[PDB]
């Protein structure tokens, strides 16, 4: 509370360096610094306050006249970010100390509820430090230094963040409900305004592609007031939150119409028909596209009274609700979130898989090659490949080539040939389980999902620790240990699985790699290769046989359990992880009741009505669907 | 001069060029053979640079090339474009076809350049094309400025310049690295075929690069030994060609150094070219780990499957160029050594065809793939030195408008000199040539720029062009200063102009529409602010001096032509000013400081004009009516609320008090300022009694031509200011008005329509219907039904009449 | 205790871990993709000076 001299000098140092860091922050914000004249400071202004406001320090009780310092709008706009940085420094020092946020302030647990972002911080404390900073910054200019404000930057991120890579979800009715003739009407209530599209889609619409970008769908992008079919036009008016768009089709004359809050939407020209001529084809079904943080509602006109703009527009014209005379609710289908493994299509734009038959001297092989390489739209993203059948680990773990050993053994072998010219560090080889449903543009072996169940004895000894993971693979970058790459022998990682013991050992160019995996009994293991396209030819599976190991066909198939000759039956085929699959919302969900009984009793969750669904289990894929 | 060349020109122009012109639809899909179509374009342009072409042949090439480029894609035209932009500044009559080609080219690829997204399949320009297009624009614009006035040349160039300006993004930040390091063949002015390479003997090999040329000579030796044994060469110590025996299967280490040279010396030359432009390559650590490494096989790796990066491909393309240019140099020395004949392949690398280029491609790919396998990280020698992206000056629009203000100030000076020479005997000047350029190009170029990018000028981060492309605030007050300068340039300068003053007028109308001076008012340069105030005050004082002197001189010619200028251009110009002010609702802040008082005085003048009668007033009745309507739309105060206008908080009397105005000899009261102008109440009672009287238009045309239109503007602007819209803030606001006001007023309009159905008539009904359109938008459909449907019946009951009306 | 982790402006509530529950079909709120909740974890970010 005293002069600078008597004030403890370490506190003096902290005050000085925080002033320095404050002006350094002003510099980091780009605020230009300038003084009108040194005379304006050589003549300091003074005014004095009463005795209660007097102090030991001889410095004036308020030298800076509060009257003629009126801070400028850019400067107030700067002070809040300055307070942001000040609290960031405070909280970073607090974290260096090791504190953590606790809704109740603690010292023995050493927790602070104020250790939160400034935007969420206590209003009183934030305004206290904020007015202190305001006064300091205002005196900073009133001191003669007429600081020139930095640019008031207008650029905003516009909220492009989306959970995972998925950007929008497509909601559509079942394919069987397609309309080929007649005139139909349904409503789409937009709870929020945003990147929503709604319209009529052909049954061939793909969930991943944007609604209306291709020829499958006909939508109305009201966010930008645009039609969408094989491209975008300008049509209609943008909606507000709560606006209702009626999608309106008459299949007799091949016309489409859209309305917003009852009034019809109008083309760029005077025409009222959104889409003038299309083809019946295989019919149309209602569809909507919902963007990030977007909430909408379809009303299929189950109860015709629920439709609220139908009476003013749609009923008199003669249109019919989509669920005009349906006894049971229409089952909606939406875009699946988790990627699934499906067989590589023949017409795939990028992946080409060709089956190489096995000659007397060559093992059967399946090679993955990328068609569109070197051309525009070439995919540099990592794509995940797996074989269609899993090797079975033993139910209980027991605890040239010798034909007897081959007949008594249970080790199975496949190998992958990274084609010379395909970069090895961008290719991973090994096994994955059925649960591998995570998609990333950049996949690292450190990211793989792992858990370690540690069953313990009575007193807590770790008498058994079990590692569990869905991905057991190694990269070729570290397998290329001797260096360089051989044309005569392209990088050949081989995978050996001991189904009787569950030991996964990897051999690389005749050298056993150090990495080894131990799996649980009865584990489904799919051969899998992850690759990034760096060449027209990437890799190929070899179903061959190394000494004292069974071929992969002896493990995958049952009839060939004792055939050492390698085989590649047509059932085995390369699959790739993809997002183009739909999913079905159940017509009925569980009755769940949630409520807080009291402060004492907590929150109650109760379900008392049973529901059941018949599950179809695909035996080879270890997968189940309704 | 050779006769066959004439025969071959005839053959081509009669058979091939017409056929390829009729083949124009077929040239669409060509990304597969873009190289050969580009060679075709280059060679067609070479022929178009044929001196011995007849007029018919020349026209044939013109039509063929324009037709082909019309459908073919600019992602292929860039290669020809860099030569087009380089050879157009010559501005000979020979380059007129290239000028037309660029003209329609920019128009047909408008959205590719202007829109940042462009066509989705097309994409967007690599912005190096945008750089070259900007250089093209500046080159044509300047060389046109210095160019002597040729009528046809300016008729052709103006659409070209407008197309280039519209295509180029106004907000294009000039690339921080301006483009150098171009090949001398491009800088080659004559024919663009001089293939001079760069000097590279000065630079030397690093230890990493000598280790690189080690085992790479081994790779090449082994592969070429494989090729030798494929050709039949056997390990015979004698080098016998027919026997195909050669002792050269020994490794490169076993090879003698003499055979190593010329085998490896061109490798040294290729590496010296590698470093010649200055690219630096950084080896990874496996590169020397394998050196320490020393089952191994000395046989060549195949690099077919691996691919290089796209930027590296672009660099390797100009490397293919430089090696072909050394090749073309050697065959040039061959051609002047032989001293006779021509070379079939003397053409530049871009003019070349892909199949023979494949050797240069394979050379570049093998060397680059070898270095990246060895770990050398190849990139450009140095990254960009510094980013001046905060400098909004490097915006294409900002720099262009800087130079445009330069030319506009120059033209202002040339008009000052022309004003001094109007006092002189001579209307003939050499500077008249430059003003021809200014008026015929800059004015229409301004016109097209603001028509195309008017939303950009409205773009001030307030979300016009939501993708971005805002016109900076300083860009905007320099736009407004341009508006003021054009006003000065047109300030009573009809005869100095070739009566082309109408073009300047239209320029001011569209520029007025593009004005966004409200943000300029909020934040802008104060000298430009005062310039704008002086503009609207000088135009004002001119209009009042003319309107008085037209009455003191009503009985009867420099003042006469001044009046003509005012009422023909200035009054329309300020009317459009007031129009965009009203429609933007922007400019209420413009009219704050003495602008309000000057505008009350302008209102008194316009009222005097509307009430007064003369033959020339009848001539300008529509102009006067739209001027009054525009003023009422722009004007911020309910001027018939004089009883309560002291309650208008926004009025300067409330805002900056009135103390000094009251001290000065001004009425300082709205009722004092406008006593000739009637009040709201007596104005409706007079117009209502006139309507119910139902006289023809001709007895009192002035009402229906100026005030009823201006009353329409009044209702339209003050509807929301009336409690008819917001009953809240009653007596917390100045304006009190009810929907029944303009309801009775429109009923009156319908009654006048009925009583004028019989006789009189004129275009005045149609124009008042145009002005009444917003009012019939405000009116209730329940009012429409009943109060207008019988009037529609009256609109149809005059079957005998032929006059057109709603 | 887990109640201590509630954000100060938020109220703790037990809710369907998945977005869709049982309700009337036209009132069914179709939720689009959500924004990643990276802002939940507060890491101080002082500027570099
Ligand atoms: N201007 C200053 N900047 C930083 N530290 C300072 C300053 N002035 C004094 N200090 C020192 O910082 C400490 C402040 O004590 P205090 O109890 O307030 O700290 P805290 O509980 O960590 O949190 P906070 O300082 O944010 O209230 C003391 O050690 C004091 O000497």
């Amino acid at each position: 509370l005293v002069e600078f001299s008597k004030l403890p000098e370490q506190e003096r140092n902290y005050n000085l360096q925080m002033s320095l860091e404050t002006l350094k922050t002003l510099l980091a914000l780009g605020c230009h610094v300038g003084i009108s004249d040194e005379h304006a400071e050589d003549k300091v202004k003074k005014m004095k306050l009463p005795k209660n406001y007097q102090l030991t320090s001889g410095y004036k009780p308020a030298p800076m006249d509060l009257s003629f310092i009126k801070l400028t709008p850019s400067q107030e706009a700067m002070v809040d970010k300055l307070a942001e940085n000040a609290h960031n420094v405070w909280a970073r020092d607090r974290i260096r100390q090791g504190w953590t946020y606790g809704i109740q302030q603690d010292v023995k647990n050493r927790r602070n509820p104020r250790l939160v972002p400034y935007t969420l911080l206590d209003d009183r404390t934030k305004k206290s430090n904020k007015d202190s900073l305001r006064e300091a910054v205002r005196t900073l200019l009133g001191y003669g230094y007429n600081l020139e404000a930095p640019d008031q930057d207008h650029a905003a991120r516009a909220e492009v963040c989306s959970g995972t890579g998925e950007r929008f979800r497509i909601f559509r009715a079942e394919k069987t409900y397609a309309v080929k003739a007649g005139r139909w009407y349904f409503e789409f209530e937009t709870v929020t305004a945003g990147d929503m599209r709604v319209g009529w889609s052909r049954p061939g619409c793909q969930p991943d592609q944007e609604l209306g970008s291709d020829e499958r769908a006909f939508a109305f992008d009201g966010f930008k007031a645009q039609r969408w079919h094989q491209g975008n036009e300008h049509y209609g008016r943008s909606w507000q939150a709560g606006d209702v768009v009626g999608c309106m089709v008459d299949m007799n004359e091949h016309t489409m119409m859209f309305t917003l809050n009852g009034e019809i939407l109008l083309d760029d020209s005077g025409s009222e028909l959104a889409f003038k001529d299309f083809d019946v084809g295989d019919g149309f079904i209602p569809v909507c596209s919902l963007g990030v943080a977007q909430v909408g509602r379809m009303n299929f006109g189950k109860d015709v009274s629920t439709l609220k703009y139908f009476t003013i527009c749609g009923l008199q014209e003669g249109y019919e609700p989509f669920a005009v005379n349906t006894n049971r609710d229409i089952t909606m289908w939406l875009s699946k979130r988790l990627p699934q493994f499906l067989q590589v299509p023949s017409n795939h734009e990028h992946i080409e898989v060709t089956r190489i038959d096995g000659t007397i001297d060559s093992s059967p092989c399946l090679k993955v090659t990328q068609k569109s390489f070197g051309s525009q739209n070439s995919n540099t993203d990592i794509m995940f490949y797996r074989l269609s059948m899993p090797i079975e680990c033993a139910e209980v773990f027991s605890k040239r080539d010798d034909y007897d050993f081959l007949m008594q053994t249970s080790t199975y072998y496949y190998s992958v040939r990274i084609f010379p010219g395909q970069e090895p560090a961008n290719v991973w080889v090994g096994w994955i389980t059925s649960d591998f449903h995570q998609y990333d543009t950049g996949f690292d072996l450190d990211r793989v999902r792992t858990v370690t169940v540690t069953l313990g004895d009575e007193k807590g000894k770790v008498h058994e620790s079990i590692k569990r993971s869905n991905c057991y693979m190694v990269c070729a970058g570290e397998s290329m240990s001797p260096g360089q790459g051989r044309n005569n022998n392209g990088l050949e990682i081989g995978c050996v699985v001991d189904a009787a013991s569950g030991l996964l050992t990897f051999i690389a160019n005749g050298k056993e790699l150090s990495t080894y995996y131990q799996v649980e009994p009865s584990t489904k293991l799919f051969p899998a290769v992850f690759a990034q396209a760096t060449s027209p030819n990437v890799f190929q599976f070899e179903l061959g046989r190394i000494k004292n190991v069974m071929p992969l066909s002896a493990g995958l198939f049952k009839s060939e359990h004792k055939n050492p000759v390698p085989q590649c039956p047509p059932r085995l085929h390369v699959q790739f992880l993809s997002h183009v699959l739909w999913s079905r919302m159940p017509n009925q969900f569980l009755k769940v009741d949630v409520s807080r009984i009291s402060e004492r009793q907590g929150w109650l969750v109760q379900c008392l009505d049973p529901l059941q669904f018949m599950s179809l289990h695909i035996p080879e894929e270890n997968r189940s669907v309704d | 001069a050779t006769d066959m060349a004439l025969a071959l020109n005839r053959y081509l122009c009669t058979a091939v060029l017409p056929l390829l012109t009729r083949c124009a639809p077929l040239f669409a899909g060509t990304e597969h053979h873009a190289s050969l179509i580009d060679s075709l374009l280059h060679t067609v342009y070479r022929l178009s640079k044929g001196c011995s072409l007849t007029k018919a042949q020349r026209d044939s090439i013109e039509v063929c090339l324009l037709s082909i480029c019309g459908q073919l894609r600019p992602s292929m035209m860039q290669h020809l474009l860099r030569r087009l932009v380089f050879d157009v500044p010559l501005l000979n009559e020979h380059a007129k076809m290239p000028l037309k080609l660029l003209t329609n080219h920019y128009e047909r690829c408008w959205k590719y350049y202007c829109l940042p997204g462009g066509w989705g399949n097309f994409g967007a320009a690599s912005e190096e094309e945008l750089h070259l297009s900007r250089k093209l624009f500046w080159g044509i614009f300047d060389a046109l400025s210095q160019k002597k006035y040729e009528q046809e040349l300016f008729k052709l160039a103006l659409p070209c310049l407008s197309a280039v300006a519209g295509a180029l993004p106004p907000d294009y930040m000039e690339s921080n690295y301006v483009s150098m390091m171009e090949k001398q063949s491009s800088m080659d002015s004559e024919g663009n075929f001089n293939p001079q390479p760069v000097d590279t003997s000065n630079i030397t090999i690093p230890e990493k690069l000598e280790y690189f040329i080690n085992k790479y000579a081994e790779h090449s030796h082994d592969k070429w030994s494989m090729d030798k044994l494929a050709n039949g060469w056997i390990y015979g110590e004698i080098y016998s060609d027919s026997s195909k025996v050669q002792p050269l299967m020994k490794p490169y280490k076993l090879l003698s150094e003499k055979e190593k040279e010329i085998y490896r010396w061109p490798i040294k030359e290729s590496l010296k070219t590698m470093l010649a432009w200055g690219w630096r390559i950084e080896r990874t650590r496996e590169g020397d780990s394998m050196a320490l490494y020393n089952g191994y096989s000395p046989r060549a790796i195949d690099m077919s499957n691996v691919t290089l990066s796209r930027d590296l491909h672009a660099m390797a393309e100009m490397m293919a160029e430089n090696y072909h240019n050394i090749w073309a140099k050697k065959k040039k020395m061959e051609l002047e050594s032989k001293g006779g004949g021509n070379h079939p392949l003397l053409v530049p690398y871009d003019t070349l065809t892909a199949k023979e280029k494949a050797k240069d491609r394979e050379k570049a790919q093998d060397i680059l793939k070898f270095l990246q396998i060895n770990g050398y990280a190849v990139s450009r020698g140095f990254k960009d030195l510094e980013l001046d992206t905060p400098s909004i000056e490097k915006r294409f629009a900002y720099s262009f408008l800087q130079q445009l203000i330069r030319y506009v100030d120059e033209a202002h000076q040339y008009i000052l000199e022309f004003d001094g020479g109007s006092r002189g005997k001579g209307e003939h000047f050499p500077y008249e040539q430059e003003i021809k350029f200014f008026a015929k190009v800059v004015l229409p170029l301004i016109d097209q720029y603001f028509k195309n990018h008017r939303l950009y000028f409205l773009s001030a981060a307030s979300r016009p062009l939501c993708s971005g492309g805002h016109a900076s605030n300083k860009e905007k007050e320099m736009v407004t200063s341009l508006f003021c300068k054009l006003g000065v340039l047109v300030r009573h300068r009809i005869s100095l102009f070739g009566n082309d003053a109408t073009s300047i007028v239209n320029c001011l109308h569209i520029l007025g529409q593009t004005l966004d001076a409200r943000t300029v008012m909020k934040t802008g340069l104060e000298s430009v602010k005062s310039a704008l105030r002086a503009f609207l005050d000088n135009a004002a004082e001119d209009l009042e001096k003319t309107m008085e002197n037209l009455k003191q001189g009503q009985f009867t010619k420099g003042v006469t032509q001044i009046i003509n200028y005012t009422t023909v251009a200035l009054l329309p110009m300020l009317s459009s000013l007031f129009e965009h002010i009203g429609q933007h609702q922007f400019g209420e802040d413009l009219i704050l400081e003495d602008v309000q008082v000057s505008c009350y005085r302008i209102l008194t003048s316009l009222y005097a004009l509307g009430t007064s009668k003369s033959i020339y007033v009848e001539r300008q009745r529509s102009a006067l009516g739209e001027c009054l309507a525009a003023f009422a739309g722009a004007f911020p105060v309910a001027f018939l609320e004089t009883h309560l206008d002291k309650h208008n908080i926004y009025s300067i009397y409330n805002t900056k008090s009135s103390r000094e105005r009251a001290a000065l000899s001004l009425p300082t009261n709205v009722e004092d300022v406008c006593p000739n102008i009637p009040s709201l109440e007596k104005l409706m009672e007079e117009i209502v009694e006139l309507a119910e009287s139902g006289i023809r238009y001709t007895q009192m045309p002035h009402v229906m031509e100026v005030i009823l239109p201006m009353l329409c503007s009044y209702m339209s602007r003050w509807w929301e200011h009336g409690p008819e819209n917001n009953p809240e803030r009653a007596e917390m606001c100045c304006t009190a008005l009810n929907s029944e006001h303009m309801n009775t007023l429109l009923g009156n309009i319908l009654k006048i329509i009925y009583n004028n159905l019989g006789i009189d008539e004129g275009a005045w009904m149609k124009r008042l219907a145009v002005f009444s359109q917003p009012i019939i938008n405000k009116v209730k459909p329940q009012l429409l039904k009943t109060h207008f449907l019988p009037l529609m019946e009256k609109l149809k009951k005059k079957a005998a009449t032929v006059v057109s009306e709603e | 205790p887990c109640y201590e982790a509630v954000l100060p402006k938020e109220k703790l509530k037990v809710e369907h871990s998945r977005e869709y529950k049982q309700e009337r079909t036209y009132t069914r709120d179709l939720l689009g993709p959500t924004v990643s909740l990276t802002q939940a974890a507060f890491t101080p970010i002082p500027v570099d000076t």
